């Protein structure tokens, strides 16, 4: 089970870019009980979620991105989907696509590889 | 654990505990309101404030209570408080002065009953991991049968004997209760910083106001201007049987629920608790009347049964103990001063149809407190915004 790599682009200010990512081997029961979103890694930063949406469909966000970007579930595609709108030059960052799994122990990971996103200065 | 064998004879026990103390709360003041019925009151406002004084200790007293069954053991507890019950019920016996008797019932029993109280839900877990739903059930069952049959017990054996004499009779179910005690065996404020816990928390109590009411002040709207075919006792012992049930059932369905999705049930059963009762007023055709108190008495295991489980899935069981103590703990004032608000709405609108929509209010808010409970996924997620 794996996550394929998609996104990135290259916007200037105030424009708006659209992601999405493939995932492989999983079957629709297996995707309930899980969680699909993006993360974010900006020049010398960390990798940070950005958005997700919960098993229950809902979405929790981080602070400084909450209702500057939207995701949805796509549940039916077994796909995921990462839209944005009024882009800025410090949103620039490297951003990868996570899915997180119910698992009793701890929640499993998957991500693939993530693609770089640049707003012009 | 087990899970089974000898862990049916625990059952046992906690059964026997549950019902020989509701029967005991509930009996004597019902036995003491006949008495007055039958006597002067000479005090008089005060005497009908002692079975609300000796009820309410019991809850108010868990939060301290927790820290002597995780300290000594869940049998040492449940016996050393059925014996402080047993004592201060045979002291009762002797002349009713005011503060005397007050002291003897409300500061020795009740208080008493709050050490041999919480131990018997505890102890269940520590024998049941996945039918623990079955057991609470059975038990839940089992107390509703012997509270339901204890006070005709005592009045239909009690031989007609005087109210100061016959306190002597009920201290041999505490003394039996310690014995059967023996058969249990070993098998601060932090866990609040678990949010989960506390809105949980939050919710339960919220709905607690609005709980106490409609179950026990049913009586008093078809004694106050609407029943003229009453046969009232058939409406309680009704409510009472259909309670028994719906808490047999609902042990068991919780077995199918897995995990934390259970939660679900709990807001099912007060969004509807909440509504039925303000369709009382409504539904005032009797048959129809009657209809909706079945269903108010079915809706009550969910309401109850159904939370030690929770508690246990919450926390687990390594703080089952702690987290039920400070669940109960707030559960005393917000419980106990839902009927004196109700029968003093009915003085401020001067009907008595209108305490019946305040008692749809606080459980529909607490189902609404309750629908938000984070998801241990979604809790999660919350939690990896860490970085």
């Amino acid at each position: 089970v794996q996550l394929q790599e998609s996104g990135g682009g290259l916007v200037q200010p105030g424009g708006s870019l659209r992601l999405s990512c493939t995932a492989s081997g999983v079957t629709i029961s297996a995707l309930n009980a899980m969680a699909m979103g993006w993360y974010r890694q900006a020049p010398g930063e960390r990798r940070v979620m950005v958005a997700a949406v919960s098993e229950r469909g809902n979405a929790m966000y981080r602070e400084s991105v909450q209702g500057r970007f939207t995701v949805t579930r796509d549940f039916t595609n077994k796909m995921v989907s990462l839209q944005m709108d009024n882009l800025k030059p410090e949103d620039t960052a490297v951003y990868y696509c996570h899915v997180l799994e119910d698992r009793v122990d701890s929640f499993h990971d998957y991500w693939g590889q993530g693609t770089q996103v640049t707003v012009s200065s | 654990p087990p899970e089974g064998g000898f862990g049916w004879v625990v059952v046992f026990a906690a059964t026997w505990c549950n019902g020989s103390i509701f029967g005991i709360h509930n009996s004597v003041g019902i036995l003491y309101s006949m008495l007055l019925e039958e006597e002067k009151e000479k005090v008089e406002f005060q005497a009908a404030w002692v079975g609300a004084l000796a009820m309410g200790m019991i809850f108010f007293c868990s939060p301290i209570v927790s820290i002597f069954t995780d300290r000594l053991g869940c049998r040492i507890t449940a016996t050393a408080g059925a014996a402080v019950a047993f004592i201060g019920l045979h002291t009762s016996s002797f002349t009713s002065s005011l503060s005397l008797r007050y002291f003897t019932y409300g500061i020795l029993f009740g208080c008493g009953c709050s050490f041999a109280f919480q131990p018997s839900l505890v102890i269940l877990g520590h024998y049941f991991q996945r039918r623990l739903g079955l057991a609470n059930g059975v038990v839940s069952a089992g107390s509703s049968i012997f509270s339901m049959s204890f006070p005709f017990l005592i009045r239909m054996l009690g031989d007609k004997i005087k109210l100061a004499q016959t306190f002597q009779v009920l201290s041999t179910f505490m003394f039996v209760l310690m014995l059967l005690s023996l058969t249990y065996r070993p098998l601060n404020m932090r866990v609040f910083r678990q949010r989960t816990y506390r809105i949980w928390a939050f919710g339960i109590a919220a709905a607690a106001l609005g709980y106490f009411v409609p179950y026990v002040h049913l009586m008093k709207y078809v004694e106050e201007e609407f029943s003229e075919i009453k046969e009232t006792w058939v409406l309680l012992v009704c409510i009472g049987a259909t309670s028994g049930l719906g808490r047999l059932v609902s042990g068991h369905i919780s077995d199918s629920i897995p995990g934390l999705k259970k939660i679900y049930l709990q807001v099912l059963s007060f969004l509807l608790l909440g509504l039925m009762s303000m369709m009382i007023p409504l539904c005032r055709d009797f048959g129809g009347l009657i209809v909706v108190c079945l269903f108010l008495g079915l809706c009550d295991g969910f309401f109850i049964t159904i939370m030690a489980p929770i508690a246990f899935e919450l926390v687990g069981p390594m703080q089952a103990s702690q987290a039920i103590g400070y669940l109960l703990g707030m559960m005393a004032l917000p419980m106990i001063a839902g009927p004196p608000i109700a029968g003093l709405l009915r003085n401020c609108f001067g009907d008595y149809h209108v305490a019946f929509y305040f008692a749809g209010v606080p459980p529909i808010i607490g189902a609404v407190i309750l629908f938000f409970v984070p998801s241990r996924l979604e809790e999660e997620l919350r939690r990896r915004l860490t970085e």
